[PDB]
């Protein structure tokens, strides 16, 4: 007769490196209202939220993790956002037999089952770009690839994964260059080695420095293809930076024709998901709940993943159905939710939700090309089904893509 | 007699390898505590050190810290943190509970970042503290050109990265920078090819035997060469594939080892009334069957840093403790300012901090036929070097030239 309250301990980054909690906390709150109003999901239970602002800071998150674990009520799951916060809470979690479900962490290192044995994420790993990269090389028949990276853990781990994945496809990494803050030497070294197909992994500030150096060494043109990450701001190369010698037009010239990969976070299709919403309705509903405009709201694009994280948990808890008896000293309930979480398969606002063996999200990637200083959608790739959605909108100088070597 | 509770954090279990640091330092801690108590230095109060085992593990370490806050007494500060990843986690969160931390064994340079770790202090010099000592050694012998050989592991690359800033604006050129992961021979051949004579090495004990085998094969040893490498390896580390033991020893001959000084060599009375030598005898008696630890003097001086800090803190409150809960920002700030004033002569030499970092003593050693022998010491406070007159030796008529 009485619905028993079951609690999620969540951490939301309202500020810091990725202030994703700005749109992910209302997306989570919306999903809890939607799950609780559905009588076919958890009829005997009411999913409640206890949350704190991590400020995308592990030090700050350490204080709130304590507050979550050492204060009643007992929480059945932890929900962090930032990778630095998830690395702390996902490693600590085994001491309280707690499942950890992140809505925003991209760090490849979180796919380690030894360090993070109860971790899942609706946000994919940064390594999800690599199967799309190998498939693009296979499509345009390239077996010799160069790699330039900024010295950061994520880019190092992503390239380490790119190495084992190219070997599987009979493709080899010719040259690997790295920089801390100033490129110039790796860019100079790329012209030196006559590298043609180049995968560049860096943040937006460093991307500008890279492409200004690309200009001077004339590393752009018909001879080369640059493979970059697709989550920089619109017109990132046009952005004014006092530390760049090159101009707007110079940068616009250096960036022409480069390819980008990015994770599909909102289903492009007009279909209805498990909530019975469309992608466009989710967006409209979320915008109403926000104090500021979507463009001024941190984590707006990731918000569907936070919404879907709640549904993945609700469906998992639904599959298990003795939730009030959960204790930090016991593994029995944890192991059952682990099993249910592992076997997730449903349609969310971000598309089809499935985790791999590491508990990392499997999703579509959007492939884009910079055509005339603007990005055009040239395709989509589904790693699990080896399905490439190709639109005949890709364009190259001389009507065709170049080759990897001398020819 | 009200308590002044301190949260002791360290690996203590026999099952955990670094449990030997925590157990090896406890007799030193017991000696300092016992003295301070007899002398009623903290009268009316008494020092209440509570011990919690981190097990040298991130998850267990964090749970030990959390359990100490939940079920333990109201601790005024943290004493310890031995393992680098556990200490980084606790150190970064300190401000959340207004807890000042004093470590005696965490040497990772990362902890010097006062933006990330503002409430963290340490009595032990960090892995980077050898770099100002090496600069003085180079200046002493007129070595203006050096080569570097570094293992591609964070522990070593941190040290090499700091060397850049230490040698900037000094008349010392790093003519060749070489890195390696598993086999140093390629890099050793590049050093030879670039005619490097003075090599600053940063690599583990296992890689050192490989480095010296490559040095024998490339003839990078004898009167024309000086290897300056870590001084923290275990004794007989070389004894423990292509080279012969006699050939390894011939290439190892004369290498300079650099590490922090475990205890002061000055026969002067310290804050406790005992000379470092008298303290060392008292520690060796008290330890019984427990294996000694090179951090024992750092742990002993650490207790004295806490007692002297609490004294200054008690004076500051009297110039205007029980009510302190992790809530009191002002008391944590008083404790933080009090610790920053630390200035006494301890068993490890003069105990002073520079932005939470220990200004201490660096020991120089030289491999002479069968073992490392002390050849000198660098005093970081004074920025001075003292070479032991008739110990350090060279195979030629003069020390080597740098080109
Ligand atoms: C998943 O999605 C849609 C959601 O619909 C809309 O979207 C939300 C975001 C909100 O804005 C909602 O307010 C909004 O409805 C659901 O589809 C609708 O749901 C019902 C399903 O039956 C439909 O409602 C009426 O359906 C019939 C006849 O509809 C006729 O008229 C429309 C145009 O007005 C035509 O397009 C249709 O082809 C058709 O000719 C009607 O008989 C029902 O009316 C009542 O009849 C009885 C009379 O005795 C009453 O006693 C009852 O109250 C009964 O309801 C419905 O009013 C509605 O048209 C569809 N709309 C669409 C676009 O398909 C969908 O069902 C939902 N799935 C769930 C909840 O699982
Ligand atoms: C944290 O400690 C810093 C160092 O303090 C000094 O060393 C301790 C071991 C102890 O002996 C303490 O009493 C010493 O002051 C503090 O920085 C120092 O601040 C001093 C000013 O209070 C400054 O000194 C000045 O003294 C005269 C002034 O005309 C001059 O002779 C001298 O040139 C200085 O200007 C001293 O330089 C400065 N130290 C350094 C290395 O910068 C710091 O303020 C303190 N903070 C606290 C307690 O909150
Ligand atoms: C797609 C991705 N989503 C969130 C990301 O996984 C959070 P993260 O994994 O914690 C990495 C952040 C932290 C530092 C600054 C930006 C990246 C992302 C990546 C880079 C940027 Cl700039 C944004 Cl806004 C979003
Ligand atoms: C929730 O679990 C029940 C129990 O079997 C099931 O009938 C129901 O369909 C599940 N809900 C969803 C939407 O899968």
């Amino acid at each position: 007769s009485e619905r028993r309250a079951v609690y999620i301990g969540a951490l939301f980054p309202m500020s810091g490196g990725w202030p994703g909690g700005q749109a992910c906390q209302p997306a989570v709150e919306m999903a809890l209202e939607d799950v609780n109003s559905r009588r076919d999901i958890l009829p005997d239970y009411e999913l409640k939220l206890i949350h704190h602002d991590s400020k995308c800071d592990p030090g700050q998150a350490t204080k709130y993790l304590y507050e979550l674990l050492y204060n009643d009520p007992i929480k059945i799951i932890l929900m962090p956002g930032c990778s630095s916060v998830s690395t702390l809470v996902a490693e600590a979690a085994r001491m309280w037999n707690l499942i950890v479900l992140s809505y925003g962490s991209s760090s490849p290192a979180l796919s380690n089952r030894q360090r993070f044995p109860t971790f899942f994420r609706t946000h994919p790993s940064a390594t999800l770009h690599n199967p799309t990269r190998v498939k693009l090389f296979e499509k345009w028949g390239w077996k010799k690839i160069a790699t330039i990276q900024q010295t950061t853990e994520v880019f190092t781990s992503t390239l380490d994964d790119l190495e084992e994945r190219v070997k599987e496809a009979g493709i080899e990494i010719t040259f690997r260059q790295s920089f801390f803050s100033d490129p110039a030497v790796p860019v100079k070294n790329l012209k030196r080695q006559d590298a043609r197909i180049i995968v560049g992994l860096f943040y937006e500030t460093e991307a500008r420095k890279v492409f200004c150096e690309v200009y001077k060494e004339r590393l752009f043109g018909k001879k080369y293809v640059w493979f970059l990450i697709g989550w920089y701001a619109d017109n990132w190369f046009k952005i004014y930076d006092p530390s760049i010698n090159c101009t707007v037009d110079e940068m616009t010239e250096a960036v022409e024709g480069h390819i980008t990969t990015e994770i599909v976070m909102l289903n492009p299709a007009n279909t209805r998901s498990i909530s019975n919403m469309t992608s466009q309705e989710f967006v409209e509903k979320l915008t109403k709940r926000l104090k500021r405009h979507p463009e001024e709201t941190g984590g707006f694009q990731e918000a569907p993943l936070a919404y879907d994280a709640i549904w993945a948990l609700a469906l998992a808890l639904n599959k298990t159905s003795r939730l009030e008896d959960f204790n930090y000293n016991n593994q029995t309930i944890t192991d059952q939710i682990y099993r249910a979480m592992n076997s997730s398969s449903f349609e969310g606002v971000s598309g089809h939700v499935v985790f791999d063996a590491s508990g990392s999200r499997m999703a579509w990637t959007l492939i884009e090309q910079l055509q005339g200083g603007s990005y055009k959608k040239i395709g989509y790739y589904d790693s699990t089904k080896d399905d490439l959605s190709w639109s005949k909108t890709d364009k190259w100088i001389g009507g065709s893509p170049p080759a990897d070597d001398y020819k | 007699s009200p308590p002044l509770s301190i949260m002791g954090l360290m690996p203590l279990t026999k099952e955990v390898a670094k449990g030997s640091i925590g157990r090896g330092v406890l007799p030193a801690v017991e000696l300092a505590i016992e003295q301070i108590r007899n002398e009623s230095l903290l009268r009316p109060y008494f020092l209440d050190l509570r011990l919690y085992d981190t097990e040298c593990d991130n998850a267990k370490g964090l749970k030990a810290f959390y359990d100490a806050i939940k079920y333990g007494p109201n601790h005024l500060m943290v004493f310890g943190g031995v393992c680098p990843s556990v200490t980084s986690i606790i150190a970064e969160s300190l401000q959340g509970w207004n807890l000042v931390q004093l470590s005696f064994a965490a040497t990772t340079p990362v902890l010097a970042d006062k933006k990330k770790y503002p409430y963290f202090f340490r009595t032990v010099p960090s892995d980077n503290a050898v770099n100002p000592a090496i600069l003085k050694l180079l200046k002493h012998y007129q070595w203006k050109r050096v080569g570097t050989l570094t293992q591609d592991v964070q522990r070593f690359s941190e040290v090499r990265n700091d060397l850049t800033g230490v040698l900037y604006g000094e008349d010392i050129e790093i003519s060749d920078t070489e890195s390696f992961s598993n086999d140093p021979c390629t890099s050793v051949k590049k050093l030879k090819g670039n005619d490097v004579r003075i090599i600053l090495g940063q690599f583990d004990q296992n890689m050192a035997a490989k480095v010296f085998c490559c040095a024998y094969e490339e003839n990078m040893y004898g009167s024309k060469y000086q290897w300056i490498i870590p001084g923290w390896y275990e004794p007989s580390w070389w004894e423990q594939s292509r080279c012969l033991r006699k050939n390894l020893l011939a290439a190892m001959e004369g290498y300079i080892g650099v590490d922090f000084e475990p205890l002061s060599s000055k026969q002067i009375k310290t804050i406790s009334g005992k000379t470092p030598q008298q303290y060392e005898r008292e520690y060796n008696n008290k330890r019984s069957g427990v294996g000694p630890s090179k951090f024992h003097g750092y742990a002993y001086d650490g207790i004295w840093v806490i007692a002297k800090t609490l004294q200054r803190a008690m004076e500051t409150l009297h110039a205007s403790i029980q009510d302190f809960n992790y809530t009191d920002h002002t008391l944590g700030r008083i404790i933080l300012n009090a610790m920053n004033e630390t200035n006494f002569f301890g068993v490890t030499g003069q105990v002073v901090f520079r932005n939470g970092e220990r200004m201490g003593t660096i020991k120089f050693t030289q491999f002479q036929d069968s073992r490392e022998v002390k050849v000198g010491e660098y005093n970081a406070v004074a920025d001075t070097l003292e070479i032991i007159n008739d110990t350090i030796r060279f195979q030629g008529s003069e020390p080597p030239k740098d080109d």
